[PDB]
RNA sequence: GCUUUACUGCAGGCUGUCGCUGAG
RNA sequence: GAUACAGGGUGACAACCCCGUACUGAAGACCAGUACGCUGUGCGGUAGUGCCAGAGUAGCGGGGGUUGGAUAUCCCUCGCG
RNA sequence: CGCACGGAGGCGAAGAACCACAGAUUUCCGAAUGAGAAUCUCUAACAAUUGCUUCGCGCAAUGAGGAACCCCGAGAACUGAAACAUCUCAGUAUCGGGAGGAACAGAAAACGCAACGUGAUGUCGUUAGUAACCGCGAGUGAACGCGAUACAGCCCAAAC
């Protein structure tokens, strides 16, 4: 039969409607009103953290983090350019917010490595992710057989490399055939023209 | 006034002083940052690409 | 001017580096201070 | 760790001070108080310490002038040393 | 020379640290004649004194004083 | 370097529209 | 003399004056906590069953960047889904 | 008894010198961390940010360095086009963040010599200056496959 699990997913399926869209308009207003980044005890939608790896057990956190929505916050050309490179306006950046969101919160929690994350809304200039990191260093995460590799020493700093889900996908290796010539296995090996 | 020779003669300011991280007399004691380091400006140490040829 | 304790101590140390090379490391090596240093000719650190 | 006293401070205006004030001359460590030196001087030679003076030297070492009481003699302490 | 190091672990905590201040002092006035300029000093000594004094803290560190 | 009703673009301002955005 | 005629040193051109050199042997490091071996677990197959299987995703539109990627590269951003 | 061939003196058969491994000592500033300071100073210190938590800095983490290599971001212009704007130089220089001894990639929502075929991923050789791009100018420029190197395949979420 269906799991609970299933419900909440369904749920935010069409976070603008039913129940969810009352909570969302609601919680919101408190969020807007919290920091950039925000500890909380559970995560806003189970099904989706526990698809993504999270445990109810000790050394395994979960951050709120905002982002403002949109373009480049770009400063214009302060010498010589060629009307191609004159741009300000519609230039945008290449790391997605959801990546932006990622390592905000490793930088808060310095002995953390992040785990994943997912998207739990938005306003009109603002997004909102909650992400989850683990402390690699807690034995109750050392002894775990799921998550133990987050612990070796190749991991540290893991978002910061672009080695998280949201950071693979960004870099163009989702695909493994027609598409990803100058992506794998890395974009900087491919001479940055990924 | 000449901005040469007389102009050399109120000389007299302190300014850059032996920093205390890497012993180069760099330490701007007015900014209490070191040119050479960066002591005072950033935990790293101070150093750029620029400083060698490129290909070096 | 006024000298702190450090500064005293780093006067100190490069008058003593100005002294020469003494007589017996001439005859031990068969035969130079290359940082002899003048306070009017030359300018220290800081 | 550092001792308090390196050596005695021989020199002819330390010997004025030794035949005419009763003082002593030392080369201490810069990092010792009045207090420290006083103390020092008290327990390696077994005398009274009245008062101490001191001076960072140009020569990157601290000295001292300790003057001792009349119930000692400055030149029988250093003629055994 | 003088002081082997047999001598040093066969003495005891005590005698160890009544050695030292006795090399320490004769150090003390090694330099004190020395700052005098007076020669009737033996420049083996006073280097002697040094590597005596680290060889009984060396051992005083081995035994746990 | 400077100018302008030279060419081509880029900020900035004004204005419509979409999102934030809801009830009768 | 030579399984040693590589090289160097030595008061001038040295296989045989000295270090070495060939042969034989030894140790450490790396390979690697790997291969092999072993302990435990248990692979798999038939039939029935619409019980489960990752969403702002797949996909579409507006604006850009990037690419050999051209209608047919990869990515960002706003909207829809 | 360093470079270093002096003078004086000393050490070594109680086996020194010297070499290897291991240990002791290892001032002050320095990420620099109790606070301040041009290497000093003032009155107990994981400062700061975090995880766990006996909710007490009790147990831990991060910081900074390194020849380049590596990964993730930001990103020129001289120049070439015999001018120049797209293009080119070039995702180069340079800048921000970060890992390791190597990184990264990696067990197909692949390929598409279309097949009764191949079978994770790097890399090397080739495919080929081919296909593709381009004031269709100047220029730019892959891949599948093949021959090699080395080979390795697995764990969750959910159902119950
Ligand atoms: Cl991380
Ligand atoms: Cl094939
Ligand atoms: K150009
Ligand atoms: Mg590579
Ligand atoms: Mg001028
Ligand atoms: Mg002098
Ligand atoms: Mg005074
Ligand atoms: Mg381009
Ligand atoms: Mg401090
Ligand atoms: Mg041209
Ligand atoms: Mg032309
Ligand atoms: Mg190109
Ligand atoms: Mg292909
Ligand atoms: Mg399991
Ligand atoms: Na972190
Ligand atoms: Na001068
Ligand atoms: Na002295
Ligand atoms: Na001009
Ligand atoms: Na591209
Ligand atoms: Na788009
Ligand atoms: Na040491
Ligand atoms: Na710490
Ligand atoms: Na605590
Ligand atoms: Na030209
Ligand atoms: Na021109
Ligand atoms: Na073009
Ligand atoms: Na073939």
């Amino acid at each position: 039969a269906r799991s609970a699990y299933s419900y909440i997913r369904d749920a935010w399926k069409n976070p603008g409607d039913g129940q969810l869209a009352e909570l969302q308009w609601q919680r919101q207003q408190e969020w807007r009103n919290e920091g950039a980044v925000e500890r909380i005890e559970r995560p806003t939608r189970l099904d989706k953290a526990r698809s993504q790896g999270y445990k109810a057990k000790q050394g395994v956190i979960v951050a709120r983090v905002s982002v403002r929505k949109g373009s480049a916050r770009k400063r214009r050309h302060k010498a010589g350019r060629r009307s191609k490179r004159q741009g300000v306006t519609r230039i945008t950046r290449r790391k997605d917010i959801q990546r932006v969101a990622e390592e905000r919160a490793s930088r808060t929690f310095p002995n953390l490595r992040v785990l994943n994350s997912y998207s739990v809304g938005q306003d009109g200039r603002q997004k909102w992710h909650e992400v989850i990191l683990i402390d690699p260093n807690h034995p109750a995460i050392q002894n775990d057989d799921d998550l133990s590799w987050i612990c070796a020493d190749d991991q540290a700093d893991r978002v910061f490399r672009g080695l998280t889900g949201a950071g693979r996908r960004n870099r163009g290796l989702s695909g493994k055939g027609k598409g990803s010539e100058k992506t794998r296995p890395s974009l900087r090996s491919n001479g940055g023209k990924g | 006034t000449g901005a040469g020779t007389p102009s050399q003669g109120k000389k007299n300011t302190t300014t850059h002083t032996k920093c205390r991280r890497c012993g180069e007399k760099s330490y701007h004691t007015k900014k209490k940052v070191c040119s050479s380091c960066g002591f005072g400006k950033s935990a790293k140490r101070r150093d750029y690409e620029w400083q060698s040829k490129a290909g070096e | 001017g006024k000298k702190s304790k450090a500064t005293k101590k780093r006067l100190a140390k490069l008058d003593n580096q100005n002294s020469r090379v003494p007589a017996w490391v001439m005859l031990k090596t068969d035969r130079r201070n290359h940082k002899r240093r003048h306070w009017r000719r030359n300018d220290t650190d800081e | 760790s550092w001792d308090v006293i390196k050596h005695p401070h021989v020199t002819e205006k330390a010997m004025n001070d030794m035949d005419f004030q009763n003082k002593l001359q030392f080369a201490v460590d810069d990092r010792a108080s009045k207090g420290e030196v006083a103390d020092a001087v008290e327990e390696q030679y077994d005398v009274t310490v009245e008062q101490v003076n001191t001076q960072n030297t140009m020569d990157g070492e601290k000295k001292a002038v300790v003057r001792l009481s009349e119930d000692d003699d400055a030149q029988e302490v250093a003629s055994r040393i | 020379t003088v002081l082997h190091v047999q001598e040093i672990r066969d003495m005891t905590p005590a005698e160890r640290e009544a050695e030292l201040d006795d090399l320490k002092t004769e150090l003390l006035n090694a330099r004190a004649v020395q700052a005098a300029g007076g020669a009737p000093e033996n420049p083996g000594r006073i280097k002697e004194l040094r590597k005596a004094i680290a060889r009984i803290k060396t051992i005083q560190g081995e035994e746990g004083d």
